[PDB]
RNA sequence: AUGUUUUUUUUUUUUUUUGAUUUGGUGAGAGG
RNA sequence: CCCGCAGAAGAAGCACCGGCUAACUCCGGCCAGCAGCCCGGUAAUACGGAGGGUGCAAGCGUUAAUCGGAAUUACUGGGCGUAAAGCGCACGCAGGCGGUUUGUUAAGUCAGAUGUGAAAUCCCCGGGCUCAACCUGGGAACUGCAUCUGAUACUGGCAAG
């Protein structure tokens, strides 16, 4: 949910780097946040310790 | 982190008594994003396994290139057999302005920025080694310094 | 026309005969057409299933056939319903009473029939035969086998000039009479035309 | 003068989402988004140096939509220009009237505020201005006009952009219906998927 | 080379030759039809390749193809020629749909370049 | 003694590596 | 220029899809035809039609013409044993170039200034037509020429070695 309990943004991707609605699906650019997917780019366990 | 560019590959022939065999050559380059090059040159009967050969001959034999940002540190001349070859610092922004064999080189090399142009012959496993003999050359302001029994402030 | 059929030149040695029974002049002919058509039905009836060799053996006025199959649970079905079934039939086709019997073959990568068979299918569904060859090839080496060959012909990517192209890995030795050579072929029906698939598949020497 | 045609068949095309709808419906609902268009679809053969190259200035075009010679001008104001080129061509680009009004959710597509702006909805300090290639500067005041305020579409414009990441280098008011294009953005505020130096080395064949 | 040498005397521009001579520089010629006929082109090719000897405006007798299926031409008519040569002897194209040269009939595709009116339905 | 003495398209693209085999509370019963 | 009226209404084609070159399939016999350079003889992604695509778009193609690519007349910036290219060999006027030191001159050279180098055009920062083209303010530039005042390493002149 955008933006809800379980939110992109806030907290970070479910995918590991990926965003996951759609863009960076390589290893490159792993960062960038579109307005598309309101979304961070990082590690599958980054949203255990945020 | 290695990225490789298969710039061409030509088939060749050997005439026996029976007739025509026929074998591949390919022809690509690798390089790491900064100053680490290396072109290889790979030969089989089939191609896919000919350009195997090549990268794995690409991987091993590099060669470091001193880069001052995205582009070269001055203009530069290399010269290999009939490619004699001009390649020029540029803007940022400007882009890999260069042809063919060239500008795979270039790009693995991870200049960004360039104005490159090849006179003589522009047969693709010639220009690329003149290419990689000018990214050799070319000297950094820190190297001339070391050099010249200097500072770089005194070079500037 | 160059070479010598491989499974042939063998039979008094190494390799084993197919049929394996005895008949007077009178009545061999008539054994053998038998033998052919019991065969063909079997090929027919057992195409899903990866058959490798039927062997035809003909005691005191009654069939027993052997399939040599890599799955049996698809030629058996429910336990004794499917093998039952062919049974009757073959012995319709024989005259006589009829006995199947299933061998399970291990390794059906190792096999060469099945390993052609494999091949003309792919050829079938459109795959690059080539990519078809090479893992006919990998497979077999990585099961064990001494060396592999297989060879493919005609019509090949649809072009309108034919040619023939080969895999061989490891070694195969044809001249060598005591090297257990298992050589089948098979054919692909293809849109443009058939694709021959030969393939020879070197288990080892024997020694005696 | 514009492209009239299939949105999303041009999205195919380029293998991205373009945004060339609205996006309340996701755009891998609506077509076979990774399937090329036309009869041969399911082959991709790799493409040549040239050919990616054009494709990538297309993406660009298509995004904001952009006929040639109008894009090869910008590109040549860009080269004019102080600075690094397709940083100042991809800044051109968005300075655009109809894509601003975009970016600050008056139209649910490009395409929507570009209309927008053809049929005198909106305001430039102030000033009724109905070019979509109308470049917008610097503190510039945009706004919908009081005639095209109770139109529900805008509203429906605005609700999307909302659920749409809001731009840096915007501020808009929804309940007043104007921003102000307060800088031109810088290239970390735009889309990383973009290769503008592809495009500058297109144009400089 | 040498600078002196240089000097003395300059280096010479190659002068290239039109290869389209009867137009004159122009881009295209009104002409009469003095014979039309079929040829055979040169090797390795086969075909019977229509063709008309024209008498130009400007004085010049030449050749000129006959492109697309077809052709209406006969002699003392009155056609338009566009340089372009067909790869002996022949450097000139007649336009098709222009003057007495008729469009080719039942054509679809490329029509423009065979005088073709856009087909309503 | 001698060979431009029957030419016609019987046509040039790989795999690529880069990532893993996936199951939370409640209550009841048995063994030691 | 502004306001009002009605109703998606009146408004999309051209070239191309063998490689170069972005875009592929099916159906019609070295003919008919294509072609800028390098197909067609009965499975043509190359001819013609179709469907599908690609590129441009109120234009799109073709032709002609110029520069480019062409470092393919090479001042910047090429060459000449075998690829085109060293006079058959010499002497030698004009011409080009000229070892080393000091002095002097100040022609070349360099520096600064003055005059001029029309306006428009080009380029930079601005302003005005809703934007743009277009118009427009100021600058820069116009690489030069002339004159005056210096500098004197280098080249030249003159004088001595
Ligand atoms: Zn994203």
């Amino acid at each position: 949910e955008r933006d809800g309990l379980f939110c992109a943004r806030i907290f970070g991707p479910v995918k590991d780097y990926e965003c996951l609605c759609g863009k960076y699906k390589r290893l490159k650019h792993r960062g960038v946040i579109c307005e598309k997917c309101g979304v961070e780019v990082t590690q599958t366990k980054v949203r255990r310790e945020r | 982190e290695l990225q490789e560019k298969l710039i061409a590959v030509n088939r060749v022939s050997k005439t026996v008594k029976g007739g025509r065999i026929f074998s591949f050559t390919a022809l690509t380059v690798v390089g790491d994003g900064n100053g680490r090059v290396g072109f290889g040159y790979g030969k089989a009967r089939e191609v896919p396994a000919a350009i195997q050969k090549a990268m794995e001959k690409a991987r091993r034999n590099m060669i470091n290139v001193a880069l001052n940002n995205g582009t070269l540190q001055h203009p530069v001349k290399g010269v290999h057999t009939g490619s004699r070859v001009f390649m020029q610092p540029a803007s940022e922004g400007t882009g890999i302005i260069a042809g063919g064999a060239m500008r795979a080189v270039l790009e693995v090399a991870g200049v960004h920025n360039v104005l490159a142009k090849a006179y003589g012959s522009t047969n693709p496993i010639n220009v690329v080694r003149a290419t990689i003999d000018g990214l050799e050359n070319m000297n950094s302001p820190e190297m001339v310094a070391a050099k010249r029994g200097k500072s770089v402030e005194e070079i500037l | 026309g160059q070479k010598v059929h491989p499974n042939g030149i063998r039979l008094g040695i190494v390799k084993p005969w197919n049929s394996t029974w005895f008949a007077n002049t009178k009545e061999f002919a008539d054994n053998l057409d038998s033998d052919f058509k019991v065969r063909q039905y079997l090929t027919k009836e057992l195409a899903k299933a990866s058959v490798s060799r039927i062997v035809i053996e003909r005691p005191a006025k009654s069939i027993r056939v052997t399939i040599h199959t890599a799955r049996p649970g698809i030629v058996i079905g429910k336990k004794g319903e499917d093998v039952e079934k062919l049974r009757k039939v073959v012995a319709d086709i024989a005259g006589v009473p009829a006995q199947i019997n299933i061998a399970e073959v291990r390794k059906p990568e190792l096999d060469a029939k099945l390993v052609a068979d494999s091949i003309t299918s792919q050829l079938e569904r459109r795959v690059m035969f080539r990519r078809a060859m090479k893992r006919a090839v990998q497979n077999a080496m990585r099961l064990g086998a001494k060396g592999i060959k297989v060879e493919v012909s005609g019509r090949l990517g649809g072009a309108e000039i034919a040619r023939t192209e080969w895999y061989r890995e490891g070694r195969v030795p044809l001249h060598t009479l005591r090297a257990d050579i298992d050589y089948n072929t098979s054919e692909a029906h293809t849109t443009y035309g058939v694709i021959g698939v030969k393939v020879w598949i070197f288990k080892g020497e024997i020694l005696g | 003068a514009r492209y009239l045609g299939p949105k999303l068949k041009l999205s195919r095309r380029e293998g991205t989402d373009l945004f060339l709808k609205s996006g309340v419906r996701a755009i891998d609902t609506k077509c076979k988004i990774e399937q090329a268009p036309g009869q041969h679809g399911a082959r991709k053969p790799r493409l040549s140096d040239y050919g990616v190259q054009l494709r990538e200035k297309q993406k660009v075009r298509r995004i904001y939509g952009v006929l040639e010679r109008q894009f090869r001008n910008y590109y040549k104001e860009a080269a004019r220009l102080k600075g690094n080129t397709g940083e100042n061509l991809l800044a051109l680009l968005e300075g655009r009237l109809d894509n601003v009004v975009y970016r600050m959710g008056f139209g649910a597509t490009r395409a929507e505020a570009r209309q927008l702006v053809s049929h005198k909805a909106i305001m430039v300090n102030g000033r009724v201005v109905n070019i979509a290639s109308y470049q917008v500067s610097p503190n510039d005041v945009v706004s919908i006009r009081e005639k095209a305020k109770k139109q529900s579409r805008v509203k429906a414009a605005l609700e999307l952009a909302e659920q749409r990441e809001k731009p840096t280098w915007l501020e808009v008011d929804a309940g007043k219906m104007e921003g102000t294009f307060k800088r031109k953005p810088e290239r970390s505020d735009l889309s990383a998927d973009i290769n503008e130096h592809l495009i500058v080395e297109l144009y400089s064949k | 080379a040498t600078v002196n040498q240089l000097v003395r005397k300059p280096r010479a521009r190659k002068v290239a030759k039109s290869n389209v001579p009867a137009l004159e520089a122009c881009p295209q010629k009104r002409g009469v039809c003095t014979r039309v006929y079929t040829t055979t082109p040169k090797k390795p090719n086969s075909a019977l390749r229509k063709v008309c000897r024209v008498r130009l405006t400007n004085g010049f007798e030449v050749t000129s193809y006959i492109g697309g299926e077809g052709h209406n031409l006969q002699e003392h008519s009155v056609i338009l020629i566009r340089g372009g040569r067909v790869k002996p002897g022949v450097r000139y194209h007649t336009v098709r749909g222009a003057l007495d040269c008729s469009g080719v009939k039942d054509r679809k595709q490329a029509r423009s370049k065979y005088g073709v009116k856009r087909p309503k339905a």
